[PDB]
RNA sequence: ACACCCAGCCGCAA
């Protein structure tokens, strides 16, 4: 463990097992929506 | 009823009002054996 | 070879 590691500069994207998506009998999990907002704001700032 | 002998004590008898309740024996029974499985938890799901 | 997604709320059981 390092202080450089302790502060975050790359955000791990969990797989779809962590954030499942199901079609009604395609709704996205809310964590997927939030991390999509993360990458959207990252692209905007880029 | 079985023997036909008189019951030694004297039983208290008479009509009275009973009610049948919503909670059924058939609606409450439940058995599970490796059936449907939850998509997220990969575990048994939430009830009968 | 099965089919039904989840959150929330409420009522209710011992």
């Amino acid at each position: 463990a390092r202080p450089e590691w302790m502060i975050v500069t790359v955000l791990p994207v969990p797989p779809l097992s962590v954030r499942p998506a199901v079609v009604m009998q395609r709704n996205q999990d809310d964590l997927t929506h939030k991390l999509a907002d993360i990458v959207k704001i990252n692209n905007q700032l880029r | 009823g079985f023997t036909g002998r008189k019951i030694t004590s004297q039983i208290f008898i008479g009509p009275t009002y009973y009610q049948r309740l919503k909670h059924m024996v058939d609606d409450k029974i439940h058995s599970r054996a490796r059936g449907p499985i939850q998509i997220l938890n990969r575990q048994p799901m939430e009830g009968r």
